[PDB]
């Protein structure tokens, strides 16, 4: 009787046909968590089901969602293409609910364990008008009674964590190739394509990236088949293409990542010419293979780079910019023709010495302004002493600079910037977070225009204390709170910050008769830039400021570094062994960041000369003690 | 209001204690780009300066100096380096100030892991002072009721 009761149409059952389900619906677990006016609802909605033959399919991988299914009696196979039967669903369990909530395709199939299988079912309109904003419940995929593919509701489901390929299967599956949804689906598949080296590296993606371009669907006829499988290509190729361009000249440094995409594009043209398929992205694809066989620097680029003796003699070794410290030794060893334990170190100016790590790769950017390399054994550690050479100039250059137009300076200062801040890759925002060693990628690019902070905030620091005459130290304060002024008209932040920076260091604050004597006008003007410094509210003065502005501009590099930092060092990269997906998200979203600040492009060699060629102390002992003897 | 500033060496664990103090590791995620990332409230408001990640822009440290009110000077029981390291910004602080006495505690972390321990632990003493560590919750809030005391 229930059965014929719960088989009539959502608008034919009677008041007391509704009232006798309602009284049934208490028992079902998957309906528990649920009010008193949503179990009313949909006891005039849900639809009994019943299949007799085991094997019998419920629905089809691909297929667009329109059922959720809560399970009666018997069970059914969730059976995904390629991997067979992935788990078994009992009598209590729900299913199906993921495609329609989500709008997306069926990321599996749902088969008939056993015999005689009876099921409730809600209809999508039905479904979304009364659950879809109750039913919280984390949508948990597994795969061999584990935990496979999380997501939840951040609306969409999101995914918060999974396996490296259950992440990379999910978003395969919900490409969309309609062609109004272009940036809409390049978006979305944007945080795997950037994040994908931290937790599923090259060597692993090109081969299921292949494994995923051939498989064949296991169900259905002639036509559904052919159809799916040619969507399923169309899909990869448009990941393929996302992969390709995320990376663009970087391929370069990868050997696998490149014969994967070699191998992958003869695999398309081949299926292209006999199926009469990908008219329009084997051009694409075509485009970036050819392309393969201030300007940024390469992992692979040669450098020929002086490494120091303890009494100031130097080898000069030629390797690449990605070298590890240990290839490095290896390359001194030789033409020292030595085996008496070499160990790199790097020092400051300051004498500051650091013994780097035989892993540590790409170390040749990561030194200080005016710092140099070391080799040596251990036990001349303690003995090292700086090179004359990196102690910085003992002449000032103002006789220069203060010639040059203050508008000038600032705007050849921001084309450099620009340069620079272009020379950086995405990716190298992540290789340095994450740690470069776990990836043996370069940072040089980054590492050159961080330094250029400090470059800048020295060299002002410098000048400063390098110019003994009171008289025209005050005209190079008022010069360089000019120079900042314009820095920050052209959206250049980070020139802006440092020279700000260079003005309140302990050697420039100090020099009170200079300071006192500067026009009114130009004290208020500084203590106004020295307080967008403030860090109150985590730096609230400075984010406002940059969220104000728009694209062509170059943010505070510090800040930028310093919240990837504790992106990665307050967030696990995994949680339960399943990657921790919310913190790719975090980590993605900053790095679009600097992609949005260079989303558009900017608008006197002699001065193109100088701001390109400074030469700066960073020895603050040495800029105290300067400062000391100018104003005792 | 109160500013409190983390100082030492990279890899001392600076990061860890900042986090695990203002909210804690897992548990919840950490967003350090809103405002209330730094922020605290014990009966009063802290917002930990954290030097953390921006150990090679040495105009950042000297900017929290300057803005700081509390220091906590960070070293890790197990590198020898990290210690020594506290001479130097124990003089920075003073100099950016321009005061004879600013109220400062020492901590020691990473206490935890001992089997790796390269440092004593009445060294610190000679030079407040806790032995804290951030992985295991040790004296983790212990560190910022000094300051606030002071
Ligand atoms: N709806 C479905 N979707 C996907 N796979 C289905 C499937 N239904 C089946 S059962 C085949 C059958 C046998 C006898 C009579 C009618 C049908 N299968 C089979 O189960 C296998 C599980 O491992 P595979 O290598 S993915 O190949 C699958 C199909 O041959
Ligand atoms: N690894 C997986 N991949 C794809 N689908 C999986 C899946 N695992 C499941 S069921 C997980 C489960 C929950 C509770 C108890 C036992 C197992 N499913 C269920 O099968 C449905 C296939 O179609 P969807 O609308 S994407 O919703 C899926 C889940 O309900």
């Amino acid at each position: 009787h229930m059965r014929m009761i719960l088989r009539k149409p959502p608008g034919q059952r009677t008041v007391d046909d509704l009232e006798i389900i309602y009284d049934e619906l208490l028992h079902i677990k998957a309906l528990s968590h649920l009010s008193t006016t949503v179990k009313r609802e949909l006891a005039g909605v849900l639809i009994f089901e019943s299949h007799a033959k085991g094997g019998t399919v419920l629905f089809n991988q691909g297929e667009e969602g329109t059922s959720w299914y809560i399970i009666l009696k018997g069970s059914v196979n969730v059976v995904i293409y390629g991997k067979g039967v992935v788990c078994t669903l009992h009598e209590g369990d729900d299913f199906g609910k993921l495609a329609l909530v989500n709008d997306a395709p069926r990321a599996a199939s749902i088969v008939l364990r056993e015999d005689n299988c009876h099921f409730l079912r809600v209809d999508k309109e039905d479904f979304n008008r009364i659950l879809r904003d109750v039913e919280a419940n984390t949508v948990r995929l597994k795969e061999h009674d584990q935990d496979v593919l999380v997501l939840e509701k951040v609306q969409k489901y999101t995914v918060m964590s999974g396996t490296p390929e259950k992440i990379l299967e999910h978003f395969l599956e919900t490409i969309r190739l309609e062609p109004s949804l272009n940036e809409a689906t390049d978006s979305v598949l944007n945080d795997f394509v950037m994040m994908h080296c931290v937790f599923m590296p090259n060597t692993q993606l090109c081969p299921a990236l292949v494994a995923h371009y051939h498989a064949q669907p296991s169900q259905g006829t002639e036509q559904e088949r052919m159809d799916y499988a040619l969507n399923n290509k169309r899909r990869v190729i448009r990941l393929v293409l996302q992969w390709a361009a995320m990376y663009g000249d970087l391929l370069q440094e990868d050997d696998v990542a490149m014969a994967f995409l070699e191998e992958f594009y003869v695999s398309v043209s081949d299926d292209a010419r006999m199926m009469a398929a990908f008219k329009e992205q084997l051009p694409e694809l075509e485009k970036i293979v050819k392309q393969i066989s201030r300007q940024p620097i390469r992992g692979s680029d040669e450098v020929l780079f002086k490494v120091y003796c303890i009494d100031h003699t130097y080898t000069t070794i030629r390797v690449p910019v990605a070298a590890s410290v240990k290839e490095v030794i290896s390359a001194v060893a030789d033409k020292l023709g030595s085996g008496e334990g070499l160990i790199i170190v790097k020092m400051n100016s300051g004498g500051e010495k650091v013994v780097l790590k035989s892993n540590d790769v790409s170390v040749f950017t990561t030194l200080t302004i005016n710092g140099r390399l070391f080799a040596c054994p251990r036990e001349q550690f303690d003995s090292l002493t700086p090179l004359p050479e990196q102690e910085g100039p003992t002449t000032g250059t103002v006789g220069t600079f203060e010639l040059m137009s203050s508008k000038d300076l600032a705007y050849q200062m921001t084309t450099y910037d620009w340069e620079l801040f272009n020379c950086v890759h995405e990716l190298e925002l992540i290789y340095h977070t994450f740690g470069r060693h776990n990836f043996k990628k370069t940072t040089a690019n980054l590492d050159l225009f961080l330094r250029r902070f400090n470059e800048i905030q020295f060299w002002v620091v410098t000048e400063v204390c390098l110019c003994s005459q009171l008289s025209k130290r005050v005209q190079l304060l008022k010069k360089f709170i000019k120079i900042a002024a314009h820095c920050k008209e052209y959206k250049n932040l980070n020139s802006f910050f440092a020279i700000v920076m260079g003005l309140s260091n302990v050697a420039v604050s100090r020099l009170a008769l200079t300071w006192e004597k500067l026009p009114s006008k130009f004290k208020k003007f500084y203590a106004e830039f020295e307080s967008l410094m403030d860090p109150s509210r985590n730096h609230r003065a400075y984010r406002l400021t940059a969220a104000k502005l728009e694209p062509p501009l170059i943010p505070f590099m510090p800040l930028l570094i310093k919240d990837m930092t504790f992106t990665h060092e307050g967030n696990k990269t995994f949680i339960d062994n399943l990657v921790n997906f919310e913190k790719m998200r975090m980590i993605a979203n900053t790095a679009r960041t600097v992609r949005y600040y260079r989303s558009q492009p900017f608008n006197h060699q002699d001065v193109r000369s100088y701001v390109r060629q400074l030469n700066v102390i960073d020895n603050q002992r040495t800029l105290s003690q300067m400062s000391h003897r100018l104003e005792p | 209001e109160y500013k409190l500033v983390v100082l030492g060496s990279g890899g001392v664990g600076k990061s860890a204690l900042t986090v695990q103090f203002v909210q804690g590791i897992f548990v919840e995620k950490y967003d350090p780009t809103i405002e209330d990332s730094y922020r605290k409230q014990v009966q009063c408001m802290l917002e930990i300066l954290d030097t953390a990640g921006t150990e090679q822009f040495t105009a950042m440290r000297d900017l929290y100096m300057k803005n700081g009110q509390g220091f906590a000077l960070v070293y890790s029981i197990t590198a020898q380096s990290t210690f020594n390291d506290l001479q130097d910004l124990r003089e920075q602080i003073l100099r950016v100030k321009d005061t004879d006495d600013v109220p400062m505690i020492l901590v020691g972390n990473k206490c935890d892991l001992e089997d790796e321990r390269v440092v004593g632990k009445e060294q610190g003493q000679n030079l407040a002072f806790l032995e804290s560590s951030a992985k295991s919750k040790i004296n983790v809030n212990e560190i910022f009721y000094d300051l606030v005391r002071q």
